[PDB]
RNA sequence: GACAGGUAAGUAUAGGGAACCCACU
């Protein structure tokens, strides 16, 4: 719901909603990264 | 939005630091006027910038 | 003053590092953009003719000067943006500038009332931009500030952003225009041919080719004949002087002879005369012309005309195409004659058609300008038709409105995007290949593409001269580095110190020359030109002179100087001939080169401390090159220069050799291109081993940019624990294979082992493996887009569910998110979807489109990135990284051509041993060494284990005397080793000793891209093909291989006709028919009735099923679509 | 004669416009041709413009059987991208014969 | 994708025999001990003290695939003995060497670490 | 090398082993062999192939 | 990218040898000195050592995706 | 009216093509 991505210029959180334009709002900056998942991770160290 | 012609970032007379506010002299009268609606908002650093027409020379009565 | 050699290797060293310092490595591609843009569109602009409409009413439209902004881009709202290269890259932008110009606009209609007016800065269309240039944004931007946009400061630019993507102009070859080549053609009618592709300088009308044949012995003698442009026939070159207004036989051989003493030339030339005699005058010649014009004029006046037009204009258009430029027409077609003559006669040996420094090099400025001609021309027709058809009835019109800057715009990316260098419609007839995206596999792939050079010969041909590596190629282009595929030898990189001019305008040489004593060639008397010697500039014969060596004298001075001819300026007198030719052309290659007089250099101790001292004096290259110690030679220039490798041939001799050198190498390994370079001891290899290592080397896996981590290139790898080798050429400092290595020093022992890395196979050392040997990371980068093309139908990202959406497979949708993407650090297998999509039909109004990651394929989301396309649709990238660890069958490439698969892996316990705890990384069947000649390799182990004892980076530079196989050995023995780096292994397995004392040491290798996991491929009843019923093609779509031809063959040979039925028809198509008895034709079978038909015999009962291909049924359906009848007869 | 769907088959698109096939284009022509003739036939018209129609449609079926007859103009879809005759579907190596059979 | 696990190398899969005998039928007093999970370890140490005993006419080992983790000991004895109590006893001699190196070792670790 | 010159050297003749090395001139003229041989076996597959 | 944790070849640690390498170069000690130094006795060590190229710096000028 | 808590009733947990280019054996 909430979907928080990452500016790539000011490297800020913030929602974003489906439909919704691609736009930060802090800088109008229109590059933005999902957040790194929250899923359990393991790395066997081979 | 347009050529600059000039740029001028203001400075403190005795402690040197910087005002935090320019002007930007455009090529082009009409580079400035596309500028007055887009720029005011912009993200410069991670601070958020408002930018008008510089008025202390144009609007009467203005300080 | 001097340099004594032992500080010599050091001097020469330091020069090439300023030299490189100055220019870069693209400089060439760098200059001839910066060069198209400063000039040539404003030339075209120029040169475009106004245009001038009736309806009365005439207008002028004239164009007067071009404006170019920096790369904008606008949203919705129209806010100009700065496109990041790296945004541009990120949302599939296009990194263009807006173009503008002024436009003056006069009417008139009556008494003459001019109304002009003028409309500034038109925008006229976008103009891509190569990144780095003069008008790139990223221009003498700091390192730092490359590293705050995200760019790699190595990164060398010379390339365009088309719509996120990559593209590289590849420099196209052809023979230079403006130059009188003559060729024997025996297979032909004619016994020599001169030709001239004449060009002017700049101009929309392509080069116009004019041939003067020599027609074959056997009436009485030899006829010379001329074919010209928009001519069907040969013409008399007498008629042709004739026309041109010299009827006086005297006259056409003072122009075309100029020693009438040679009787030998007057009789060879006198059945020409004879041939060319009843026309003697000029209109009758030009009616003749005219008569002879593809669509000759009934009129003998417009037949003249046409001539007239066609001799001004189209004839030697850089002789001239203003009236009165008949004398110099005349003159030149006497000098191509004149050359013709010398050459059938044998007097001037043959022009030789792959002697290279009789070809041009259009880099991306050429290109783009003849493009952008093209398109200009395109749009001021657009706008003439235009605003006339508005001002058709008696209405005016709009400019801007008749202005389609989508012309400009789409055709230039359309250009350089499919490499279609043309007209979109003229797709064929356009030549592809030029603009390949860029190759970022790794840094020196990167460097190699931005050097590429292309023949456009064409690949099918098979003749090997052109394909043959040239002489003249020398230090001008890499001998080494070309495609050993069928592109050998077509396909060429450019030598390190290479150099191409961008050209320049030739008015100040001929300024010059007229203040000189030289004399203009209509001021001169015929007779003066037998002694005197002809002068030429850019292929234009301006004059003549008196004292060529004392003019040759001052050229060179001038040049050196820098005074009023720049350094890119050729000049060559041919002392045999009476010839000086000076070229200020474009595309004419070039490399530096050191002078020398009497028998010294010109460059000076005091030369190299300044050099030394750059940082802070500021001394550079340029200044070298203004003092003149150094100056640039092209390949024409090359020909009459005496050329030394090194001070040691100037040094004094018992039996001095040449005793009047000229110029100086500023060292042999020059001449190697950047593939080449990375080669340790090339010069102990045999060549075909150099070759390929130009190739394996592109293909190294490595850092291929330093920014990598945020740039989403489709297809990357990256090494874990990448090295700079061990055994370095001093030239991979340029190439900054330090700053990016691609490759792992290694410890090989050349030995057989178990026989598991035989037949040019590698042995591995697991344990190395797992302590990260060679380990490597790949990233893919998959890109959607939901699209609003339609209110009807629409796209748009989601987590589809099976309620809703009916186009899912079993695949678990639940990795997505709520907005149909997948999030970063999240596993995922082959065939999982990643990107949730789905589109409204026009279970239950939707249809899934989702992106599914590659079958077979496996690794964890690297991240994930949501844009904006250009038309505001959202648009996600999404990099997926796996890790790669090195196994049975991944390639490896030492750097001497010797690469193999990885046969086997043993742990470091099974691995052999020396005395030490040291094992082997990598053995390596010593059978690879002895046909393939690669000593070098052998050598770059010695050196290496040599330099790993010592603390130091071994100097395997090609030709240094001060390095050879003695002193390594002398060396490596007194660090405690065998002097010939041979070793006591123990078997690993037994522990025993090895009777044998196996060769061992250091190594650089690399690993290539090809790896077994992305090869590896299988099926068993797939999808297949729509139009056949064949397994599909390709792995990606788990397609099915080719039983090709000739298997079919050796399975006949094999007498297995079972097994080839099986293979070609019940394994591939099985299908079934039902076909008439009577008329053998397929009928209409309802298998659900039972009811079989034939309409042409409307008879039921015989009919017959057939078992047959699905290919051959649809082969006899196309035929009966030709209207052909292959009844079938199952009788 | 005119082949069935299967022998020129149309690809459903990911966009919801079907994708026709270079044969069915050709036919689409084809039978243009061939009713504009049929009306100017019908309803009187200028012999001169009848054999034009027929010129055109003569050029039309021959490059729909082979779209490299030398001299002649060569059929272009859209864009200048020139068709697929049936010759060229069977020419050679990649054809239905050598390629498929 | 092919990778085989690494513990396969020395993990019993579920239901392997350790060790399997068979008679090699060509000649008498043969046998050949089939050991799963083993390599060129104890197939060296076993081989080279079978050969020390005297009694064994044969006696050696093979990998009979590197990929493979599995090792053939052929070991042909004597009519009067066995090959398996030879086995056994060259396995014991062997245990017997490692007691020894082990407690030796240990004295001269000790020693050197008082001086 | 000065203008008619027949010699050895001028004419490409490789007077070093491999393991002496090749001056840069013997270089180039062994590449340009390499080069002939390489043409040779990319049009030779072609021509036998057919 | 950063200095190897182990040789690849015999597996000593090297990993915390990087910047005292890179000390000692700065201290004017010649490679084979800080080599010595550091205790690289074998050359496979020396390789590990010497060829490193420790492109994270270059990787750390960038800035990071998040604040 | 808003808002915070609880009870009851209903809902929700089928596959492209061509072209070109590059690279590979
Ligand atoms: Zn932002
Ligand atoms: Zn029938
Ligand atoms: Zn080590």
């Amino acid at each position: 719901q909430p979907m928080i991505y990452i500016c790539g210029e000011c490297h800020t959180e913030n929602e974003i909603k489906s439909r919704d334009p691609i736009r930060c709002r802090e800088c109008g900056y229109r590059i933005m990264y999902k957040k790194r998942t929250k899923r359990l991770v393991v790395f066997d160290a081979r | 939005y347009g050529p600059i012609k000039r740029i001028h970032m203001v400075y403190s007379k005795r402690s040197g630091k910087p005002r935090g506010y320019a002007f930007i002299e455009y090529e082009h009268e009409r580079d400035m006027h596309s500028a007055y609606k887009h720029a005011d908002g912009k993200k410069i650093d991670g601070r958020r910038v408002l930018v008008d027409v510089e008025r202390g020379r144009t609007v009467k009565g203005w300080r | 003053d001097e340099i004594t050699p032992d500080l010599w290797q050091e001097a020469c060293w330091i020069v090439i590092s300023s030299y490189f310092d100055e220019k870069g490595l693209v400089r060439q591609q760098l200059d001839s953009f910066d060069e198209f843009i400063q000039m040539s569109v404003q030339r075209i602009v120029e040169d475009a003719p106004p245009i001038d409409l009736q309806a009365p009413p005439r207008y002028l439209l004239k164009f007067e000067q071009i404006y170019l902004s920096k790369p904008t881009h606008w949203e919705r709202d129209g806010a100009p943006s700065p496109m990041m290269p790296n945004e541009a890259r990120l949302r599939n932008l296009t990194y263009s500038a807006p173009l503008y110009v002024d436009i003056t606009k006069t009417v008139i209609k009556e008494g003459e009332e001019q109304l002009q007016t003028q409309h500034q800065k038109t925008f006229i269309g976008k103009i891509p931009i190569m990144l780095r240039s003069t008008y790139c944004l990223l221009n003498g931007l700091t390192d730092r500030d490359l590293c705050e946009l995200n760019e790699c400061p190595l990164d060398p630019g010379g390339y365009f952003i088309i719509n996120g993507s990559e593209k590289v102009l590849i420099a196209q070859e052809k023979m230079a225009t403006n130059t009188v080549y003559v060729f024997a053609k025996k297979d032909s009618k004619y016994a020599y041919t001169g030709e001239c592709r004449s060009c002017l300088e700049n101009s929309s009308r392509p080069t116009s080719t004019i041939w003067v044949s020599m027609l074959a012995r056997g009436a009485i003698g030899q006829r010379i004949v001329a074919t010209l442009p928009y001519i069907k026939q040969e013409v008399p070159i007498i008629i042709v002087f004739r026309a041109l207004g010299f009827v006086s036989d005297r006259d056409i051989l003072e122009h075309i002879i100029y020693d009438f003493e040679d009787p030998e030339m007057m009789e060879m030339v006198k059945p020409s005369l004879d041939e060319a005699f009843v026309i003697q005058e000029q209109n009758v010649a030009l009616n003749f012309i005219g008569s002879r014009g593809a669509k000759p004029g009934v009129t003998k006046e417009k037949r003249i005309k046409y001539a007239k037009e066609v001799l001004q204009k189209e004839m030697l258009p850089h002789v001239g195409v203003s009236d009165f430029c008949e004398t110099k027409k005349a003159y030149f077609l006497g000098y191509m004659v004149h050359r013709l003559l010398l050459a059938a006669l044998g007097r001037r040996e043959l022009d030789d058609r792959d002697h290279y420094g009789n070809k041009r090099l259009d880099l991306a400025g050429p290109l783009l300008a003849f493009l952008f001609r093209g398109m200009f021309k395109n749009l001021l027709k657009e706008v003439r038709i235009y605003a006339q058809k508005f001002i058709d009835r008696g209405k005016d019109f709009n400019l801007e409105l008749a202005i389609k800057t989508r012309i400009i715009s789409d055709g230039l990316k359309y250009s350089l995007a499919t490499g279609n260098w043309g007209d979109q419609k003229k797709a064929h007839q356009a030549r592809a290949g030029v603009s390949q995206v860029l190759n970022r596999l790794t840094f020196a792939s990167t460097l190699s593409h931005l050097r590429r050079l292309n023949s456009p010969i064409g690949r099918d041909g098979k003749l090997a001269k052109p394909r043959q590596l040239h002489n003249t190629l020398w230090g001008m282009v890499c001998p080494a580095e070309t495609p050993e595929g069928h592109a050998v030898g077509l396909v060429k990189n450019l030598a390190l110190m290479a150099y191409i001019s961008v050209g320049s305008q030739p008015s100040p040489i001929l300024e010059f020359l007229e203040e000189w004593s030289m004399e203009n060639l209509e001021e001169i008397s015929p007779a003066a030109i037998a002694d005197a010697t002809k002068i030429f500039v850019n292929g234009c014969w301006v004059g003549i002179h008196k004292d060529p060596e004392q003019l040759m004298n001052t050229l060179r001075k001038l040049r050196r100087q820098m005074d009023i001819i720049v350094s890119e300026v050729s000049m060559i007198r041919d002392i045999r001939e009476r010839e000086i030719r000076i070229y200020t052309d474009a595309g004419r290659i070039c490399r530096p080169l050191l002078i020398v007089e009497k028998q010294k250099l010109l460059l000076k101790k005091r030369h190299i401390d300044q050099l030394k001292e750059r940082e802070y004096n500021n001394y550079s290259w340029q200044d070298l090159v203004a003092s003149g110690v150094v100056e640039y030679i092209d390949t024409l220039e090359e020909e009459t220069v005496m050329l030394a490798m090194t001070p040691d041939d100037l040094q004094e001799k018992e039996v001095a050799y040449c005793s009047t050198y000229t110029h100086c190498e500023i060292h042999p390994s020059m001449i190697l291109g950047v593939c080449a370079s990375i080669i340790p001891f090339p010069d102990h290899n045999q060549s075909p081993r150099n070759t390929y290592q130009s190739a394996m080397g592109k293909q190294a896996m490595g850092v291929y940019i330093t920014n990598f981590h945020v740039r989403m290139d489709t297809l990357a790898h990256v090494l874990y624990y990448p090295q700079k080798p061990l055994v370095t050429t001093r030239s991979m400092e340029y190439l900054r294979f330090r700053e990016l290595p691609a490759g792992i020093n290694s410890i090989v022992a050349i030995a057989s082992y178990t026989g598991y890395n035989q037949e040019d196979s590698v042995i591995m050392n697991r344990s190395a493996v797992d302590r990260g040997f060679f380990r490597s990371v790949f990233y893919r980068s998959y890109k959607e887009q939901e699209s609003k093309k339609g209110f009807d139908q629409e796209e748009v990202f989601e987590k589809p569910t099976r309620e809703t959406c009916q186009g899912m497979r079993h695949a678990i949708y639940d990795k997505l998110d709520d907005d149909g993407l997948i999030a970063p650090g999240v596993r995922v297998s082959g065939d999982d979807v990643i990107i949730g999509k789905t589109v409204t039909l026009p279970r239950y109004t939707k249809r899934d489109c989702s992106t599914f990651l590659r079958t077979s394929e496996t690794g964890i989301v690297d991240q994930v990135m949501v844009t904006l396309n250009q038309e505001g649709y959202k648009f996600c990238k999404i990099r997926v990284r796996s890790v790669r660890i090195p196994q049975i069958g991944d390639k490896f490439a030492s750097r001497h051509g010797q690469k193999g698969t990885c046969g086997i892996q043993y742990r470091q316990e099974d691995m052999p041993f020396t005395c030490e705890g040291i094992t082997p990384d990598i053995i390596i069947n010593p059978h690879a060494i002895p046909s393939r000649m690669t000593i070098g390799h052998l050598i770059e182990c010695l050196q290496g284990k040599v330099s790993a004892n010592k603390g130091e980076i071994g100097d395997a530079t090609p030709f240094n005397d001060a390095v050879n196989v003695q002193k390594i050995s002398n060396l490596l023995s007194d660090y405690g080793y065998h002097l010939r780096g041979n070793e006591v292994l123990y078997n690993g397995f037994t522990g025993r000793k090895i009777t044998s004392q196996i060769f061992i040491g250091p190594t650089y290798y690399q690993r290539l891209k090809h790896m077994v996991d992305d090869k590896i491929h299988s099926r068993a009843r797939g999808p297949i093909q729509i139009l056949n019923r064949q397994p599909m093609e390709g792995r990606s779509r788990d397609g099915g291989l080719r039983f090709g031809e000739m298997e079919r063959d050796c399975q006949i040979a094999h007498g297995a006709a079972q097994f080839l039925r099986e293979r070609l028809f019940e394994a591939s198509d099985p299908y079934q028919v039902h076909v008439c008895n009577l008329c053998g034709i397929m009928a209409i079978a309802n298998t659900r009735t039972h009811t079989y038909e034939c309409r042409g015999c409307r008879n039921k009962t015989q009919i017959s099923l057939v078992r047959m291909p699905y290919a051959c049924k649809l082969l006899f359906q196309e035929l009966m679509s030709m209207s052909i009848a292959p009844r079938m007869m199952s009788v | 004669p005119v082949p069935p769907l299967s022998v020129r088959p149309a690809v459903v698109m990911q966009g919801s416009a079907r994708n026709q096939d270079d044969l069915t284009h050709k036919l689409a022509d084809i039978v243009k041709i061939n009713n504009q003739l049929r009306r100017n036939e019908q309803n009187g018209a200028a012999a001169h413009v009848i054999a034009e129609d027929v010129k055109l449609l003569q050029f039309h079926v021959a490059t729909m059987v082979d779209n490299e007859l030398p001299g002649l103009p060569r059929a272009m879809q859209k864009s200048g991208r020139p068709l697929k005759s049936l010759k060229q579907r069977l020419k050679g190596k990649e054809g239905r014969v050598r390629g498929n059979l | 994708m092919n990778a085989p696990p690494a513990f396969e190398s020395f993990l019993l899969f579920e239901g392997e025999k350790k060790i399997t005998i068979n008679k090699d039928t060509k000649v008498p007093n043969a046998c050949l001990f089939t050991i799963n999970k083993e390599d060129h370890t104890l197939g060296n140490i076993i081989k080279s003290q079978l050969l020390k005993d005297p009694q064994v006419l044969f006696a050696g080992y093979k990998v009979p695939h590197p990929l493979e983790h599995k090792i053939i000991i052929r070991v042909q004895t004597t009519p009067d003995y066995s090959p398996q109590e030879a086995f056994t006893n060259a396995i014991t001699d062997l245990i017997s060497e490692l007691s020894l190196l082990e407690e030796r070792f240990r004295v001269a670790i000790k020693d050197k670490q008082e001086g | 090398f000065i203008k008619d010159d027949y010699g050895p050297e001028s004419r490409g003749f490789v007077e070093n082993s491999y393991l002496a090395g090749l001056t840069p001139t013997e270089f180039f003229f062994h590449a340009m062999g390499g080069r002939e041989g390489l043409i040779d076996t990319a049009v030779k597959t072609a021509e036998t192939g057919y | 990218m950063i200095i190897p944790v182990r040789c690849f070849t015999c597996g000593k640690i090297v990993g915390n040898k990087w910047e005292a390498y890179l000390g000692l170069l700065q201290a004017e000690y010649t490679e084979g000195d800080a080599l010595d130094a550091l205790g690289l006795k074998r050359y496979c060590c020396r390789r590990m050592l010497l060829a490193h190229v420790d492109l994270i710096e270059k990787l750390l000028n960038y800035a990071p995706l998040e604040k």
